[PDB]
C-alpha cells in the first residue's frame, strides 16, 4: 500500500503497463496484478528482468530488483 | 490533419505517455494511435503531445541499459537509418536512447501540453 513501487511491464502485444507493487509481493502476487489490469491468464505469463527467470515464491527484493523511487524497473513478459 | 503525426500520448488518466503516431481521427474525440512498439488503440485527443521531436531540456523518462526506467533530460538528437534517437543526460552523464525507450510521466507530459497539446 503506502510503501508501493512502480514498475512496467512489456506485454508481448508491445504494450507497456505500470503497476504499484510491495517489497513483500511474490512474483504470483505481480502476475495476478498483471491478470487484473490487463487480462492475461497467469498461466500464460513467463515474467524476466534483465533476461533471468522470476521464479514462483521469490519477491522482486529476492532478486534484488527494487531500488529508490527514481528507479522503476522494466519486467518482460517472455 | 493530423494523420500520420508523431506524437507522444498516454491511454490512462494517470498513465505515461509514450511514442507512436496518429492513425485515423475517430468518433468521440478520439484518435487510433499506433505506438512504435506496435500497441494500437483509440485515444482521448487530451491524452496527446503533437511534440516531434521531443524539445531540447524536457525532462523524460528514459530507459536506461540496466533495464530500469528513470528521469532524465533531453539534451540532443540525432535521425540515423530513418530511426530517431535522443541524447538524455542522467546523473550529468549523456547517453543515446532510442524513441521508444522514452516516455514521459503524468506530470512530465503534463508540462508539455499548453505549448504542443492536440486541440
Amino acid at each position: 500500500g503506502p510503501g508501493s513501487m512502480l514498475i512496467f511491464v512489456k506485454t508481448l502485444t508491445g504494450k507497456t503497463i505500470t503497476l504499484e507493487v510491495e517489497p513483500s509481493d511474490t512474483i504470483e502476487n505481480v502476475k495476478a496484478k498483471i491478470q487484473d489490469k490487463e487480462g492475461i491468464p497467469p498461466d500464460q505469463q513467463r515474467l524476466a528482468f534483465a533476461g533471468k527467470s522470476l521464479e514462483d515464491g521469490r519477491t522482486l527484493s529476492d532478486y534484488n530488483i527494487l531500488k529508490d523511487s527514481k528507479h522503476h524497473p522494466l519486467l518482460r513478459l517472455r | 490533419s493530423f494523420v500520420g503525426l508523431r506524437v507522444v500520448a498516454k491511454w490512462s488518466s494517470n498513465g505515461y505517455f509514450y511514442s507512436g503516431k496518429i492513425t485515423r481521427d475517430v468518433g468521440a474525440g478520439k484518435y487510433k494511435l499506433l505506438f512504435d512498439d506496435g500497441y494500437e488503440c483509440d485515444v482521448l485527443g487530451k491524452d496527446i503531445l503533437l511534440c516531434d521531436p521531443i524539445p531540447l531540456d524536457t525532462e523524460v523518462t528514459a530507459l536506461s541499459e540496466d533495464e530500469y526506467f528513470s528521469a532524465g533530460v533531453v539534451k540532443g538528437h540525432r535521425k540515423e537509418s530513418g530511426e530517431l534517437y535522443y541524447s538524455i543526460e542522467k546523473e550529468g552523464q549523456r547517453k543515446w536512447y532510442k524513441r521508444m525507450a522514452v516516455i514521459l510521466s503524468l506530470e512530465q507530459g503534463n508540462r508539455l501540453r499548453e505549448q504542443y497539446g492536440l486541440g
